[PDB]
């Protein structure tokens, strides 16, 4: 319709307006950071592991930055599930599980930064924004905690009490936000299979799928957080992602060039 | 036209090198900021234990309010064992191991402090302790706390394992306020000459009471960090702190009014 | 000289004494971002009116970057006017104010620095010693929130409660203390008028103008806040001021380049 | 296709600076928020005398807060001056000295603070003064702040002496909260004519009362920074505020309940 | 009257700590013509008047 019908349902209307809604829907659509690609390190699937797993990447990450842009996020792993374990048997609420894990993320974007601080990239408490370490093409990239902000105010799953929006949500809603041209995760098989490849050896590669199709196969454990398929069905800026293997050398580096070598996942 | 522009002071112009010149002006012995003050340091491992081990001691405490001001400090556990096995695998020097261990720590004290929010008790960063302690025990009868000092990448070198870790900050801070006592509480009765949980468990045999400087002197295996024994030493208020088994009922209510329940240690402050 | 006098001075007199003062007038003088440049996006004039003003002057500031040292303050605008209707109304001195308005001035921060992030423009807290984005001729440019820290401390007006220092007086003390080269009000009039030629038609346009001069008209309304005019004469590096139509595409870049294409505002 | 979004509200399209057109909105006279309050300013050059004025103040104080809701502000004192005569030697502006000298109004409500921490008294922040001093004055009986205002880089040029000094912080402060006095606590029995420690001290004669448009027509030194007498021109609530000798034990109790000890500073606000 | 003071008594709790002590008024007067017309001595009336403070 127009500006001056969006600004006067603004301003007349409720936010629930249907109206408003729609008018909001039909306004430019700004891309932050659309040269950036933000990456996960998996937590209890690559840093939990050491040197055997991160030293490779690390390499790796610090030769990638020369082509890419690269907000690297870091999972939590085992010892946020350690955290979980406590909390969870002392009846405490997923918003208080959120801030728990949040620091083992924290403890793992610490490591991480440290053995890339001398190539120049850096820890941030901001990342997405944090412009002049991206613009250099000397640093080109930085380290981000992957968990999101929610603290006490994380929406509980349907049931229990573990945060259903971890690190898997953090770095991806990142990706989105700042309208980041791609989203890779980096963990520790060959992308995902149709149940987990640890506990069933019967499970075979899923080279590609959409959220509608893995949704009717109603698989019971996964390499992304289940959550995370709604966020990518609503989704304006990443409408797909990829998970690759970090632990097999160059993986990330053709992702990182567009080329398909995990499962991709995509909205549509 | 070069010369140093100094601030007449008793202490101008000296290094503060000289112990000799430094004397006459700081070689007291410090007042006590918050006599009152009694410091409760909760084991990581105790914490690591869950339910079982949180839910009694939780109501032990709760119980306890409403007779001491009370400093709760919590250590960090098995997840800095963790973090120590993959920082430890990456290589990192100990002033990174560090802040990684005590953010366990912290994470304890979140749990605690969740616990017992209904009595009003929250969890309060290290600036607010150093800081405003005071008004904040004004406020409600007790604050948790991380016990891990905040040493960060500057922490000694020599060992690849932090040695300032929760025992030894807990100490540092109820002796620099002067507390009335530090209480360290444990999933162990005390201090064996062996690690009763080890391999020579068969020969450990329980210690009532010790000095630190004889804790310091044995070569092996104690339930508290080897830098408390250092900093013990050179205390200059608490004269005893005693380990109790955090795991019984009880133990912590009856050391905090001096009942001798668990291992005593004698710092080096010399009783009049 | 005498150094010496004026050590003495400090220890033995109050900080009023005129002999102490005289001294301390006599120290040399350190400019501290000489080849800066600080600017102020308008609030009420330029970001509030949205993209149509603000896109073309991100175009502007990204290409003029290349050439000129830029501190790129907020005005705050529309939001601040009707949050300190809501707290005048209730009876709230100047100094709570001036933390409501210290608000829109950094939304309208973040807004314009989320267009610069591309750019590697990032938007800072404490911007003329954001020493790494200013000397990279890749960055060349912070951005900042144009209130000053005063909050609870405000000195308040003659009369009323609105803060009398606000985003031009932000703007302007930081040129100052910086000592930068110069100092650019980018709003949406040609420049200063006789009165707001928004409401008078037989306002008359001024193109030059000094602040004794300024004073004598005794004007009832200005584009620049009042008091400013008092901390220009004070001011010890940043003697003058210029204020620009940023709605006229080149105004800001002839500006730079110090050209008079406005209104100037001298000390003296 | 260019018009500016307004928010309708009274002063919206407004520049703020048309006086006819702000003063239907804002034109009346502020509410008192903490009319309970009262502030006490100590001299830092108080502070620089060490423990022979220390302790006496703060025995004074302990007795004060069972009477008193007290904001406790620090100045700067001699070691301000150091970092002057530092900082302008090396050619640094008066934005850059401002928030240096404050540093020294901090530490020295660090140390007052210190002294009161078994009175449930510590050093706040100037955020938590600005935004939470009702909690914590719920919370205990008195804080500490530092006196200095946060004007930092933002400090108005023309000295090279930063002009916002602890003073002119403290009644900032004190007639913005519509506080029920200001008092300010010196090294000497008030305002003289002459600098009672200077080169004319044969010739200074005191002052038991004057107004600060008085004194800020005077040419001379004052115990009191000379924007202290500007801010009180345009005070809201403030009517009088007494500067005293915090040397003299009582002075400070007596000033506190409206007893003249010292010198009284009339502002400009209307007494009916 | 009693309602501004009250108001006013109320902003001044955050401030003081205050003994408040009222006095007896018009209603100690009666007892006193009620005591002295019965000829009752000075010892009489003074928990008499009293009484109305407290009231
Ligand atoms: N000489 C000893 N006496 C008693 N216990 C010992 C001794 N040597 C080793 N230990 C062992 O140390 C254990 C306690 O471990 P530790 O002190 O590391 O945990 P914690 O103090 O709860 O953790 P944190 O220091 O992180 O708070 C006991 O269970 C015991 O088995
Ligand atoms: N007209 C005057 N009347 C009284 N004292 C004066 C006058 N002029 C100068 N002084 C001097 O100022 C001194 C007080 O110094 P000053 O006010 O700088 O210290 P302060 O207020 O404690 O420090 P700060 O302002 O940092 O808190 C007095 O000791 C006195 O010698
Ligand atoms: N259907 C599946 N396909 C592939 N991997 C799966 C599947 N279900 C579970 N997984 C497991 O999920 C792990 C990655 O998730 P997680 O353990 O949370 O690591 P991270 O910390 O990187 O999130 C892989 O190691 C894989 O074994
Ligand atoms: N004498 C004057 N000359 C020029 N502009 C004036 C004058 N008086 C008022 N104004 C108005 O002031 C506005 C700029 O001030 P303001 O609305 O506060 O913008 P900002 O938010 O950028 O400070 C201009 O839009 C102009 O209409
Ligand atoms: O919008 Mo302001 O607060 O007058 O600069
Ligand atoms: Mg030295
Ligand atoms: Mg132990
Ligand atoms: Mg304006
Ligand atoms: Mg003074």
């Amino acid at each position: 319709n127009s500006t001056a019908e969006l600004e006067e349902l603004l301003m007349q209307r409720s936010l629930t307006d249907p109206q408003l809604q729609a008018a909001a829907a039909a306004a430019a659509d700004f891309r932050i950071l659309p040269d950036a690609t933000v990456i996960k390190i998996g937590g209890q699937s690559v840093i939990d592991r050491g040197r055997a797993a991160v030293y490779p990447l690390v390499d790796e990450i610090v030769a990638a930055r020369k082509n890419h842009k690269l907000l690297i996020g870091t999972g939590a792993g085992t010892r946020a599930r350690h955290l979980y374990s406590i909390a969870a048997g002392l009846g405490l609420p997923a918003g208080v599980l959120a801030q728990l894990g949040s620091s083992v993320a924290d403890q793992n974007a610490a490591m991480l930064g440290q053995l890339l601080a001398k190539h120049g990239i850096p820890v941030v408490g901001g990342a997405g924004l944090s412009a002049v370490p991206l613009s250099l093409a000397e640093v080109n990239a930085v380290v981000f905690s992957g968990m999101p902000p929610y603290k006490l105010w994380m929406r509980p799953a349907a049931e229990g009490v573990i945060p259903p929006y971890r690190t898997d949500a953090g770095c991806f809603l990142l990706a989105e936000q700042f309208g980041c041209k791609q989203m890779i995760f980096v963990k520790d098989e060959d992308g995902l299979y149709t149940a987990n490849p640890k506990t069933s050896k019967d499970a075979t590669f899923i080279p590609r799928i959409s959220v509608d199709e893995m949704k009717a196969k109603g698989l019971h454990d996964s390499i992304l957080e289940f959550p995370v398929l709604d966020l990518l069905q609503s989704a304006q800026h990443v409408r797909e992602v990829q998970v690759v293997n970090g632990l097999v050398p160059g993986n990330l580096t053709r992702a990182l060039a567009g080329e398909h070598v995990g499962t991709i996942i995509t909205a549509s | 036209t070069n010369s140093i522009k100094h601030v007449i002071s008793p202490l101008a112009r000296q290094t503060l090198q000289d112990r000799d010149l430094t004397r006459p002006v700081a070689g007291k012995r410090p007042i006590r900021l918050l006599p009152w003050l009694q410091v409760v340091k909760i084991g990581g491992r105790v914490m690591d234990r869950g339910a079982d081990a949180i839910l009694p001691l939780v109501e032990e405490l709760r119980k306890l309010l409403p007779e001491h001001r009370l400093l709760i400090l919590t250590g960090a556990g098995v997840r800095a064992r963790h973090v120590f096995s993959v920082g430890l695998d990456l290589g990192l020097p100990v002033g990174s191991l560090a802040p990684l261990a005590a953010s366990e720590a912290g994470q304890n004290g979140h749990i605690l402090a969740a616990m017992l929010a209904s009595e009003g008790v929250s969890y309060v960063e290290h600036p607010t302790v150093a800081d405003q302690l005071a008004i904040h025990l004004s406020a409600t009868r007790a604050v948790v706390g991380s016990a891990f000092p905040p040493y960060h990448h500057h922490e000694f070198p020599g060992s690849r394992i932090p040695p300032h870790r929760a025992d030894t900050g807990a100490f540092l801070l109820a002796d620099a306020f002067g507390a009335a006592g530090l209480t360290i509480v444990e999933n162990v009765d005390g201090i064996y000459t062996a690690d009763p949980n080890g391999p020579d468990r068969g020969q450990a045999r329980f210690l009532p009471e010790t000095s630190a400087t004889d804790l310091a002197k044995s070569e092996g295996p104690l339930p508290v960090d080897r830098a408390l024994l250092d900093v013990m030493a050179t205390a200059r208020h608490i004269e005893r702190v005693q380990v109790v088994n955090g795991l019984v009922p009880g133990r912590l209510t009856a050391a905090l009014r001096g009942e001798h329940v668990g291992t005593l240690i004698r710092t080096g402050v010399r009783p009049a």
